[PDB]
Parts: C-alpha cells; structure tokens; sequence
C-alpha cells in the first residue's frame, strides 16, 4: 500500500510544526531561573514547564483543524493534554544511558532527584521514567513522534470538550495517517501502532498522578508563588 | 479567565 | 533634649528589622531570571521587585504594632505602600556617581535604560531618579532611613484602610521619634524633618505614575505572563 | 483572594 497526498501533507505540516516549536539547541534555557541542586529546583522547573507550555500551544496552533475549533475547545484540549504533550515531547531529551533529560549541558541535565526537588515524588517519577524508557525503546520516527503528540492533543475524551464529534473526526484522521505510515514506512512495525496507543493510555495515568501532586503544590502559597502565571492558568482548575 | 491562553491562541 | 527609652527601643527594632531584610551582598540576585540588555529586562526586574516585596513584608511584620493590626489592614497598607517602600529602600543601592542602582556587580547595575526595557517610560523614571538624587543628598542616618520607611508604611490615608485611628496613632509615634532623633542626633538637621515629609509626598506621585504604567503592562497578557504571582497579587486591583 | 499575602503575613 501507499500514503495518500492529503496524508502526506498532514505529516509534512506536523513535522514542520514540531521543528518550529522544539529547539534542539536549548539555548533559551539560560533565561530561566537557574537550577539549584526546600524545593530548590521548583523555580527552574516551573520556568522550563511554562516555556514548554508556550511551545505546545504553538505546536497545537499548527495542527490542521485545531485552529478552526472554538476557542473554548482549544483551551479545554490544551488544559487537559498539555502535561501529556510535555511528557511526550521531553522524550527527545531523555537519555537511556543517563536515565535523565539532557538539555545541552550539565546545568540543564535533569535526573529524577532534580525533579523531586521541585515537589514531586516517586509515585510520579517512577512510572514517568519507565514511560520514557519504553517510549525511547520504540525508536519512533520523527513522523510517528509528532503524530502521537497531535493524536494526544486531539483526544475528544477530555473534560470540558463541547464539539466531541468534530474533534474525534480530526483525531480519527491522524490515527489513520499513523497506521498507514507505520505499515508502509516503518519496517518491522507490525506491533508498533498498538504499542503507541498503549503509551497514550499510560499518559492518562501519568496525567492523574501529576495532577494530584501539582494540586498539593498549588495549595501551598509558599510553593505556588514560585510558579508562573501561565502554569497557574493551564494547570489550574478554572473552567 | 484564561487571559494568557486566549492571547497565546491569537 | 533627649530621646526616651521607648523611642530608643522603637529605633532599635526598626534598624534590626531593616538589617534582617536588606542584604547588602545582593547574592540572592543570581537566582532571578537573568537581565537581558521587546521588554528584555521585564523578567529580571519582575523577579527583583517580587523578591523586594517579600522583604518589605518581612520588614513590615517587625514594625512595632503593625502585626497587631487586622489582616485586612495589614494587606491594605502593603498593597498601597509596597511600591513606595521599594523606591525608598532602593536608595541604598542608588549611586549619585553612576545615576544608577548598583547591586554588587555589573550584571546587577540598573540604569534608567534598563528600566525602560521593563515597560516603563521617562514619565516615571525622570521623577524617580530626581527623587533618588534628592533623597541621597539628604545623607540620611540609617535610623532616619528606616523610620521614614516605617512612617510611609503606616500611613492611614490609603484606600482600603479600616482602623484609621489606630494606624494614625502608630504613625504619629514614629513621626515623634523621627523629629526627636533629628533634633538630638542629627547636627544641622533643622530643615531635615520637613524635607523628609516632602519626600513622602513625592512618593505618592511616583506611586500614581508607576500604577498607571503597571496597569498598562498588566493589561497585555504577553507582558503580564512575565510577572510573578506575588507581584500580580500585591500590585493588582482586587480588594 | 490575597492567598500569598496571607501566607507571608503568617
Ligand atoms: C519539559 C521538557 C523537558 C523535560 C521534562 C522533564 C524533565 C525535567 C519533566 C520531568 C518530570 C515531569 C515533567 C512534567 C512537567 C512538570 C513539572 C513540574 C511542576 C512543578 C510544574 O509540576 C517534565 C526538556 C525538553 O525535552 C523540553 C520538554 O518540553
Ligand atoms: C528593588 C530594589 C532595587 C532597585 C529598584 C529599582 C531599580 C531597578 C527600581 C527602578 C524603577 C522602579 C522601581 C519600582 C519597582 C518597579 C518595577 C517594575 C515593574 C514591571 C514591576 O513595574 C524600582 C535594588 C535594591 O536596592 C533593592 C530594592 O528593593
């Protein structure tokens, strides 16, 4: 079989969208409050996550169709899914050799211990690292990686979504593209699409645990005052 | 609400 | 004449309060988002001001009597006066030679141009620098400097204040201390108390101009997202 | 409101 023209254009648009919103040089990281190694890494990681949310918003705005959704649906999707896209996109800096996220220099190498010093526990970081390891072992093509981020973003089964039918149809098209790409372009990937859909399930679980632990942070003003306005807004509970 | 999100979503 | 015992204790408490909340080493400044020289200094100066608000809160909590005010009055006073205390306390880093605020190293030397790159104009920065120059020329004793900050903080004529009588009585006591200190301990200071009360008037005017320009920043989300939660809360308009 | 102020004011 073969990929169609419109499927090809979708892949091209998503790859360009990711390249425009993920900077492999990580040179912007020097702008964040510096890392410190009670919650000494919270200022730096709050800034990193806030920066990453802006990038996910930029990526979302270039997913075909997402822009044509209502403003409310665009927000509903980003508020539920941003944390999952950040976990997905961070796989690009994750290193199997170091078991850490390496962002171009030792100051911006984050191990599990660094994240505990931002207020998180092993209840989140143990499944998150196992998630990153298994995702990294899938050896995803860049095409597959950006499709999976877009499919995750365009899930209609999230709280607050109104136009369920329209969003599901968009996600259905991307899933069709991903299945066809794997079948035609990924040698020996007969089990790959299923493994990727499992990763989407894993992300729901990581989402819930992160939300639990973020709630605890956001309820202590001495910690929440270290967050950014954008993090407060996107990870907050307003409707 | 969502003042910053609206702005970023253009 | 002579200062009384209770006047002496007030001066001692205010000096100790200032020493505990103003760190002449400025070593905490490396924790801020770094300076960059559209509004390239806004992240760094937002962090500096947010840090300074915490210090003013710490100073306020050690003013005799301020703690025994209601929580609402404590907040009303800090929300109206914090910007003025920051302008007063910054005189300690202001340099007549450089016309700038020099905070222990060239990275943390702020000239007028640096502050314009945080969203402010000469309508604020011209009177502010003239204010700093004239205040610096007063050659205030440390005792006089901390009394003036406490008197500014304990002004009952600010919006939101409820127990007007109680706060005015506290401010009256501090004014009495300051007049007696100048008369007894400051040689040739016969015009000093009057010049200091004029500076309090100047600060009302600097307050209004800063509030004008801060409102403009806080109404543009691409700028307000660079502020801190504490700055948003203290300089915000909620009651 | 004033969540952070209340906390800082102990
Ligand atoms: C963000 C990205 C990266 C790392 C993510 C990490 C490890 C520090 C990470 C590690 C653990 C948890 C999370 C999810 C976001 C979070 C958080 C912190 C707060 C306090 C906001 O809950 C992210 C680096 C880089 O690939 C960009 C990507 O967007
Ligand atoms: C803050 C302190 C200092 C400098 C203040 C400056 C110059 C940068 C300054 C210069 C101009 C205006 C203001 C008032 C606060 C403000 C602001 C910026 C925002 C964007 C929040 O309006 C402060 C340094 C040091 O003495 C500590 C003091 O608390």
């Amino acid at each position: 079989h073969m990929l169609s023209d419109e499927q090809m254009q979708i892949i091209n648009s998503l790859v360009e969208a990711h390249h425009k919103t993920y900077d492999d040089s990580y040179s912007d990281f020097v702008r964040f409050r510096p890392p410190v190694r009670r919650l000494s890494m919270l200022p730096h990681l709050a800034d990193l996550v806030s920066y990453s949310i802006q990038k996910v918003i930029g990526f979302a705005k270039m997913i075909p169709g997402f822009r044509d959704l209502t403003a409310e649906d665009q927000i509903a999707l980003l508020k539920s899914s941003a944390i999952e896209i950040i976990m997905l996109r961070s796989n690009q800096s994750f290193s199997l050799e170091d078991m850490s996220w390496s962002c171009g220099g030792p100051d911006f190498k984050y191990c599990i211990n660094d994240v505990t010093k931002a207020g998180h526990t092993l209840e989140l970081l143990e499944p998150l690292v196992k998630f990153q390891v298994g995702l990294k072992k899938l050896k995803l093509h860049e095409e597959e990686h950006v499709l999976l981020m877009a499919i995750c973003l365009l899930s209609p089964d999230r709280p607050g979504v109104q136009d369920h039918v329209r969003i599901e149809a968009l996600q259905d098209r991307l899933c069709d593209v991903l299945q066809a790409y794997i079948r035609i372009q990924h040698p020996g990937g007969r089990l790959l699409y299923a493994k990727m859909i499992q990763k989407l399930a894993d992300l729901r679980s990581l989402n819930e645990e992160h939300s639990k632990q973020y709630r605890s942070l956001s309820f202590q003003p001495e910690h929440s005052m270290q967050l950014t306005p954008l993090v407060l807004e996107v990870f907050g509970s307003e409707v | 609400k969502h003042k910053i999100l609206h702005r970023l979503l253009q």
